[PDB]
């Protein structure tokens, strides 16, 4: 019943409120007790909800069982039908534990409508939750795409000056490369009547008909996880985009690429993937090179993380796609260590520095580390964990991501290893600025980091050791369910 | 000396030259605490650490290759 | 520019080339006895030019002037170490005073 | 008694790092200092064990990685070989701790400083202790974060936030390397366990073996200095002397030497690799030594003379003696430690506090102290027989013409210069601080005194250790059949008994006699017969000697033409491909398209009854053509929108 | 609220300019060598050895089956 709860609760959250807070519109003045203290008490309710939608998923967390092979908790609900498995409970995870984090880090610096703004976020939230947990393609597209009707909003509302810009690259360049992944859902409706994941999985396809299915469906994720040439609307959208945006976008929804080869790529196209595999890591192989090198010659502070997040979702990739067990699971436990440090690296860069001296100029800052030592610790600490320090869960994902790849080709697959280089050198020469030499003379002193922003840098920051020094919470979990999608033949 | 603004600037190492009024106060509360942890780390490294070259006599490795052979 | 002999502008140009032409001398020559005979010998240099009034062959020898200078200049020059590219620069520098603008974030 | 000697200095770290406010400044320094004597103590008591009762420890805390067959457990084995690197790294430290306590007594920030400090001793102790290579990898990187925070501990000085960069940069690259190399260790063995692993170097592939230690050795350049990646040894004295009497002495410099000390197993049967360590190490010695010479800089001297005696060890592995690199690395862990604090000392006494060797001048009656362990320090490093430097240098010199080799040849004379230009440049130091007339003002010397007990403590605890300690531990190393088989030496490779037998009596005695001869020579010169060494006379002497005081120009080939040409690319994809091509394939060329389109589409819509009648009967046209003429028309079309 | 952040004219301009590069770029022919360069010999360059050694690298415990070590010494005598 995860599902039906799920759904219904949110449901029933934001008609609870729409109803608190536009009761108030009439003819009259807004002299009302709710919206006193910035909707202290319409916020409040967004958090609750936010919170207890991670006790849903616990619930049906116990019942879950590590060894049994396929999807569990297979439920009908809208004639639709979800099952939960090995991968998608941990991203499932992922996403609702991003939800309260995401609200709580815009608690005080919206100009307006809260009340907007909480119920964009939760219905991002769900929706990419719900996203893990579908068993049709038909279904997976429908929540790939709903998405972008409260995310074109929010990054409109509540965006930079260059909002505008931004707002039509996030709705245009996910819809007009995901609508090439409809074409090769659809031929799979036509070919085979249904669209369901088990179904699929047992055909096999022609050799040509597996190429244009692969083609039109890697056209749609090279893009939702920003891939080299078609990278060139997330740095744009994380520049402008709320802290709450920001957030969610770099921290779940470009892992939905990732759990889309899963799905919609390594089971059903499996032949096809062997061909493509090493044209996937030519790709790959120079995202990484280049986004790390571009990286270098930036000067916005917040587009330098965008950058960032982009190197290490192109480790990902080439972890997924590598044929066996140890690159897989080391794609996802990245992809689950990304989920935590990326969003942390936004609140520092965007959400206290910006929040406070309302600029993006790397050439303002330096010297940081001499009135504010606690933002320099974390700032610190972040990075060597942003890099690959073998103390953080990035280096766990980045590890077996690398290692998985040399077991597939050894040879380009020794590329990957320039990650471990280039993600110390445009990361650290941020980190070495921003807490080098004297204070700068353009910035008065201020506050320094207060309780609200300490404590999602201490509940971002834990998760990430926590799966670096024992990474066994998540390998064991996925043991079984990553061992289905390795296709070979061993005589 | 001179003046630092050491009256916001509360880092947990201090800085610049911070020594607190009740520093003898806090020094044994350390030294207590330091030297049973130690203590434990040398129950708990006793109790677990083990000689690798003794766990298995020459006899019983002599006939696992005879097995594998 | 143009350079102009006996007036204070040209004054200071040489007191500028006088500078760095024995510090140049001092970085090469480390004991002192050996060092006080460069500097007489370049003191026994700016004598010979001392009484010139031609601004033609005034440009000329402050041409070949740096070049010697530029040609002789010793690739690690001895700085005091709380001067600038010494030691001690910028060392535990007291930290810049100014009074807390609190804010609400 | 393993886990007490092994985390120790980890709790000392964490209780000044966070605890440090609430426990003042001097009684922070102590506890820390505390937590690291106590490692001490642990590691001789394992040393007794291990080497003499052979005994050996391990204790497994919890497994890390369980991703099929590959299985890495967070285990700390203590074996001979790990305890032979413990007594440098942990008896030095707590020295440096010791020493740092009176050095940084007038250092605002001394709370932060020894919690950084220790932390990098507990960085080093599990690289050193692990017992699966993804372990050593753990400690391999934290030593650069430790470094990184010491060597630019003055954030606020430029020179010393920029020289941490490139300190943590470049071992990055050599730390990208090496996680390559693990790759292909998990690729062809399936695990990065020592006893895995080193059970089964006489069945893989030589080239399989050659790739994984090339990744090993460019991995190592970077930390131990050797060529191409030396830029950073010398950057590195921007952190606090005892940063530099720690790095250089018995820490992250030779770090690079212990990797390839444990891969012995797996060395052994590339005969290819051993090649390139033997090569590096001879042009390292060669090129450290020459430019040792002509700096004017009491710690870069010093500092280039780790590189030219980490050199030396590594031409020692070249020869698959490994027992004699090892012995030369405990050695060399105190006659180096000791010249960075005396000369720590020389910089503290002074009040002027200069640092180049250019200002001193007739210090030996001042500070006798300071110079006499500088003194016997020298000695030891220059190989005099008699002291802990003659019982490990010359051996390593010895077996250079002991392998009777093309390129043991070479590679001797390469030692052989170094040899002498140990005994060298030495001279020149001492005889610049100690033996010649004042420069420094007249001021000074009234006020040049020595220094409190704290700091004269430590100097004389690895003084005596530079004299006696070489003669105590030879037999344990370098010992005829000694069982050392944590390093193994293929029988093949067993070239001890031709170097201690067939070497003429001439070369047992060549390093002292160009050393003793060679440096008396230019003591002469030095006092009587100094004009000869105005070098801006002669042009050629000019320009060589500003070649190498210039460090082999690589500084500079490495700044101008690498890095400045490696961030030119970085800005060619920022313009021609993020924000060039794939901006006129992308938003900024659609909307010029879609502006030149929509342009022409909305001349069309005007209400006029002729214009929309043409249209009508035009269209009347596609059902007169045959069908197979639309392409056309469909070209045609496009070209009246132009 | 405050201003805390001491705004420098000058900088504005590099970060307006640093931002709208794409806009002042034109595709002359030097653009058309790094373009080319970048996306066209580097993937190709890539693009050979991904297939001319892929299901052509077997070394997943490639064993030894040849001597290493010379056997008979023949001096230079
Ligand atoms: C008051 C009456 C409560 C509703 C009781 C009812 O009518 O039951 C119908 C259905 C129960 O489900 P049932 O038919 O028993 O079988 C499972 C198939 N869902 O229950 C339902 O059909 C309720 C479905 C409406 C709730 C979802 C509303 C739209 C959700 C949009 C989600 C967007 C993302 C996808
Ligand atoms: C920041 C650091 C990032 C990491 C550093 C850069 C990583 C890439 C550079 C190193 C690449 C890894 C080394 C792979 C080449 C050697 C692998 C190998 O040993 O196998 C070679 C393979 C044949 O196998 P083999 O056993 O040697 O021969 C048996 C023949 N019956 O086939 C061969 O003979 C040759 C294999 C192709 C040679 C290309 C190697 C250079 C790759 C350069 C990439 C493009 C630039
Ligand atoms: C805030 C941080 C939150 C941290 C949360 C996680 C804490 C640990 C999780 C619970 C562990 C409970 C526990 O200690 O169980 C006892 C356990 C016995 O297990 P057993 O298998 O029998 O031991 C043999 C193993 N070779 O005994 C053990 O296995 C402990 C073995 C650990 C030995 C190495 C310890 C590393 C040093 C840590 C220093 C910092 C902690 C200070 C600890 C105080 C004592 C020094
Ligand atoms: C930054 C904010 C602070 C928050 C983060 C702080 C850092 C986190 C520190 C703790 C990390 C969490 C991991 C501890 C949980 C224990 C993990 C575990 O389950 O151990 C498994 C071990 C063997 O597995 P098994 O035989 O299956 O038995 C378990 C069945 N339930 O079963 C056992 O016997 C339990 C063994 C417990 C061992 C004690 C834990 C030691 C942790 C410290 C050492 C970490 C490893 C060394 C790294 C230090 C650097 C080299
Ligand atoms: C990275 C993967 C390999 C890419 C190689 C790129 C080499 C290259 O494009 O060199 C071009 C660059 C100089 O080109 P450019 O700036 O246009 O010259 C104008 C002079 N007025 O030259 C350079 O920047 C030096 C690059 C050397 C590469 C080795
Ligand atoms: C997970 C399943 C969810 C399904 C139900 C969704 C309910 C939508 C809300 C209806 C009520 C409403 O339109 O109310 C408007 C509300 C609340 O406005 P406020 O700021 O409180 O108004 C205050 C006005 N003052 C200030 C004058 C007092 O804001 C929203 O529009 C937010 C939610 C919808 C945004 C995007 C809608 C497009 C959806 C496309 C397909 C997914
Ligand atoms: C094996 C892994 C072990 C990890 C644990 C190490 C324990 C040591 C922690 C002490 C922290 C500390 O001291 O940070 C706090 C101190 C406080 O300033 P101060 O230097 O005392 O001077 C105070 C005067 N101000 C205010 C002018 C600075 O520094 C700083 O804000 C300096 C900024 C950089 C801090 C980098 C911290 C990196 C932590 C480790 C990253 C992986
Ligand atoms: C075996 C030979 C070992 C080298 C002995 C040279 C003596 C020395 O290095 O010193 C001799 C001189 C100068 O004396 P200094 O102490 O270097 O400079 C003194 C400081 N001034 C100059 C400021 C006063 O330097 C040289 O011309 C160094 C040449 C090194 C390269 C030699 C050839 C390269 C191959
Ligand atoms: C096959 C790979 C698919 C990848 C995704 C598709 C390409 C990305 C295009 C995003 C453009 C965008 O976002 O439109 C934004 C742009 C311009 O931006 P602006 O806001 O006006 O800023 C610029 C402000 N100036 C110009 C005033 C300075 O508007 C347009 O030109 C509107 C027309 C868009 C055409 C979309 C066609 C899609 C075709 C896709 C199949 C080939
Ligand atoms: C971020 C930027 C993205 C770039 C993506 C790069 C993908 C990799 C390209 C590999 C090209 C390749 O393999 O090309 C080579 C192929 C194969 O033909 P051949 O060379 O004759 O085969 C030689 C066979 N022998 C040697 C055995 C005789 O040629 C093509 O038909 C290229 C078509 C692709 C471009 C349209
Ligand atoms: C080691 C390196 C070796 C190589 C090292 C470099 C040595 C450089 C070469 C040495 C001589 C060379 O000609 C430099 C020159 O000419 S500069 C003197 C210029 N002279 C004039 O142009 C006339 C005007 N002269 C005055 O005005 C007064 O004489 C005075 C300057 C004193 C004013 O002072 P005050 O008002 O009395």
């Amino acid at each position: 019943m995860l599902v039906q709860n799920l759904i219904i609760f949110n449901i029933i959250g934001i008609v609870l409120l729409v109803l608190l807070n536009n009761n108030n519109n009439g003819i009259l003045n807004k002299k009302s007790l709710l919206t006193i203290k910035n909707e202290l008490k319409l916020k409040q309710i967004g958090l609750i909800i936010s919170i207890i939608n991670i006790l849903i998923i616990i619930e049906n967390w116990i019942g879950f069982n590590s060894n049994y092979y396929g999807f569990q908790n297979i439920e009908r609900f809208l004639n639709i039908y979800w099952g939960i498995d090995g991968i998608s409970l941990l991203l499932v995870l992922l996403t609702l534990i991003l939800g309260p984090i995401a609200i709580l880090s815009n608690w005080k610096n919206l100009k307006g409508y809260y009340t907007y703004y909480v119920i964009s976020i939760n219905m991002l939230v769900i929706l990419m939750a719900l996203n893990f947990i579908c068993l049709d393609l038909v279904s997976f597209y429908i929540l790939f795409e709903s998405t972008l009707a409260p995310l074109f909003l929010l990054i409109g509302i509540y965006g930079a000056n260059n909002k505008n810009k931004a707002a039509y690259y996030v709705l245009i360049y996910t819809l007009a490369s995901s609508l090439f992944m409809l074409l090769s859902i659809v031929i799979y409706y036509i070919i085979i009547n249904s669209t369901d994941y088990i179904y699929i999985n047992n055909i096999i396809l022609s050799i040509n008909l597996q190429s244009l299915l692969f083609i039109g469906i890697i056209i749609g994720i090279a893009v939702k996880t920003p891939l080299m040439p078609v990278h060139t609307w997330l740095p744009t959208v994380h520049s402008e985009s709320p802290l709450g945006g920001s957030i969610l976008l770099a921290g779940v929804i470009l892992k939905l690429a990732i759990y889309g080869v899963i799905r919609l790529l390594l089971p059903n196209l499996s032949e096809i993937s062997m061909m493509f595999t090493p044209i996937i890591y030519i790709i790959s192989i120079l995202t990484l090179i280049y986004s790390s090198l571009i990286t270098l010659k930036q000067t916005d502070l917040k587009v330098i993380i965008a950058y960032s997040s982009i190197s290490h979702l192109a480790v990902c990739m080439i972890g997924i796609f590598a044929n066996n067990l140890i690159g897989i699971n080391g794609s996802l436990i990245l992809c689950l260590a990304h989920g935590f440090v990326s969003p942390a690296l936004f609140i520092l860069v965007g959400g206290i520095l910006y929040d406070r001296y309302h600029n993006r100029l790397i050439n303002y800052y330096q010297g940081l580390s001499t009135f504010m030592p606690i933002f320099s610790i974390y700032l610190v600490v972040f990075s060597f964990c942003n890099t690959g320090t073998p103390l953080s869960g990035n280096f766990v994902g980045e590890f077996l991501s690398i290692t998985g790849a040399v077991i597939r080709h050894p040879i380009i697959g020794s590329l990957t290893a320039a990650s471990v280089l280039l993600s110390a050198c445009y990361q650290m020469k941020l980190t070495n600025r921003l807490t080098g030499s004297v204070f700068s003379q353009y910035l008065h002193i201020t506050n320094d980091v207060t309780n609200r922003e300490i404590f999602l840098l201490n509940w971002l920051l834990i998760p990430t050791i926590i799966i670096g020094i024992y990474p066994s919470f998540v390998t064991n979990i996925l043991n079984l369910a990553s061992s289905t999608l390795i296709y070979s033949v061993l005589i | 000396h001179h003046i630092h603004t050491p009256s916001y600037i509360k880092p947990p190492t201090g800085g610049w030259n911070f020594t607190p009024a009740n520093w003898k106060q806090n020094t044994v509360l350390v030294l207590v605490g330091f030297t049973a942890c130690c203590v434990g780390l040398y129950k708990l490294g006793e109790a677990g650490s083990y000689n690798p070259k003794l766990k298995y006599k020459e006899e019983e490795l002599s006939r696992w290759n005879q097995s594998a052979k | 520019k143009a350079v102009v002999p006996f007036s204070e502008a040209n004054k200071k140009y040489v007191s500028s080339l006088y500078r760095k032409s024995l510090r140049t001398a001092h970085d090469w020559i480390n004991k002192t006895e050996f060092y006080r005979v460069k500097a007489s010998e370049i003191r026994s240099r700016f004598d010979a030019n001392k009484h010139i009034n031609d601004p033609n062959e005034l440009k000329v020898i402050f041409k070949e002037t740096e070049a010697l200078l530029e040609d002789y200049a010793h690739p690690d020059p001895i700085i005091p170490p709380c001067r600038p590219g010494g030691s001690k620069f910028e060392r535990n520098i007291p930290p810049r005073v100014e009074a807390r603008i609190p804010i609400d974030v | 008694m393993i886990l007490l000697c092994i985390f120790t200095p980890f709790l000392g770290s964490l209780i000044s790092g966070f605890f440090g406010r609430y426990i003042g400044v001097n009684s922070s320094k102590w506890i820390v200092c505390l937590s690291i004597f106590v490692s001490v103590v642990s590691t001789y008591i394992l040393f007794i064990d291990v080497i003499f009762n052979e005994i050996e420890y391990t204790y497994n805390i919890m497994n890390w990685l369980n991703v099929e067959y590959l299985v890495v457990d967070w285990s700390f084995t203590i074996d001979k070989l790990s305890v032979s690197m413990l007594v440098p790294v942990v008896t030095v430290s707590f020295l440096v701790h010791l020493y740092s306590v009176s050095y940084m007594s007038h250092d605002p920030h001394q709370q932060r400083f020894f919690s950084y400090l220790s932390m990098f001793t507990f960085a080093m102790i599990v690289l050193v202790t692990g017992d699966n290579y993804l372990i050593l990898f753990v400690g391999w990187e934290f030593i650069g974060v430790a470094s990184y925070l010491l060597i630019s501990f003055w954030f606020t000085r430029f020179n010393a936030v920029k020289s941490g960069l490139s300190a943590l940069l470049i071992n990055r690259f050599g730390d990208a390397l090496l996680v390559l190399g693990l790759s292909y260790l998990v690729l062809v063995t399936g695990s990065v366990n020592y006893n895995t692993v080193f059970a089964l170097g006489s069945y893989l592939d030589v080239n399989m073996i050659t790739v994984i230690l090339i990744c090993f050795l460019v991995a190592s350049m970077a930390k131990s200095a050797q060529l191409g990646l030396h830029s950073w040894l010398l950057l590195a004295m921007e952190g606090p002397t005892p940063v530099s009497s720690l790095l250089h002495a018995a820490c992250l410099v030779i770090a690079g030497v212990f990797l390839l000390m444990r891969s012995s197993p797996l060395l052994e049967y590339t005969p290819i690799v051993l090649l390139l360590i033997l090569w590096l190490g001879g042009l390292s010695t060669l090129i450290s030594g020459l430019i040792a010479m002509v700096s004017n800089d009491i710690k870069k001297i010093i500092a280039l003379s780790t590189m030219s005696q980490v050199g030396i060890m590594m031409i020692a592995i070249g020869v698959s003696c490994y027992n004699l690199a090892l012995f030369h690395l405990i050695c060399h862990s105190f006659f180096k430690a000791l010249l960075f604090m005396s000369a720590g000392s020389v910089i503290h006494s002074i009040i002027s506090e200069y640092q180049d060797i250019r200002m001193y001048g007739g210090f030996r009656q001042f500070i006798p102290l300071a110079y006499t362990c500088i003194f016997i320090a020298s000695l030891s490093l220059m190989a005099i027989p008699g002291l802990t430097g003659f019982y490990s240098k010359d051996i390593i010199i010895e077996s250079m013409y002991g392998e009777y080799t093309f390129s043991g040849f070479i590679i001797y004379w390469f030692a052989l210069i170094s040899a002498t230009c140990t005994s060298l440049y030495s001279i020149r130091l001492i005889y610049y601080t100690f033996l010649n007339n004042p420069n420094s003002p007249k001021y000074i010397y009234i006020n040049l005194k020595e220094n409190d007990i704290v700091l004269i403590t430590p100097m004389i605890i690895l003084t005596i250790l530079s004299i006696f300690g070489g003669y105590l531990l030879r037999d344990i190393y370098l010992g005829m059949g000694s069982p050392f088989n944590e390093l193994f030496i293929h029988p093949n490779n067993l070239s001890l008994i031709e170097t201690e037998f067939s070497l003429p009596s001439i070369l047992k005695v060549l390093p002292l006699i160009t050393g003793l001869g060679g440096g008396l020579i230019l003591l002469l010169i030095y006092e009587f017969n100094y004009s000869l060494f105005l070098v801006y006379n002669n042009k050629n002497l000019s320009k060589l000697y500003s070649f190498f005081n210039q460090k082999i120009m690589f500084d500079q080939l490495l700044n101008n033409l690498i890095l400045r040409s490696g961030l030119n690319i970085g800005w060619l994809l920022n313009v021609h491909i993020d924000r060039g091509i794939l901006q006129l394939f992308g938003p900024l060329g659609l909307w010029k398209l879609s502006t030149f389109i929509s342009s022409k589409l909305n001349k069309l819509v005007f209400l006029n009854i002729g214009f929309i009648l043409e249209i009508i009967v035009l269209s009347w046209l596609l059902i007169v053509f045959k069908v197979s003429l639309l392409k056309y028309i469909l070209l045609l079309i496009i070209f009246i929108i132009l | 609220g405050p201003h805390l952040l001491r705004e420098d004219a000058s900088f504005q301009r590099y970060g307006q300019l640093r931002d709208n590069l794409a806009t002042y770029w034109k595709f002359n022919r030097k653009a058309a060598r790094n373009v080319f360069i970048f996306l066209v010999a580097v993937p190709a360059g890539l693009g050979y050895l991904a297939y001319n050694y892929e299901g052509k690298t077997p070394f997943v415990g490639k064993r030894r089956t040849e001597p290493i070590f010379e056997q008979d010494y023949v001096p230079r005598k």
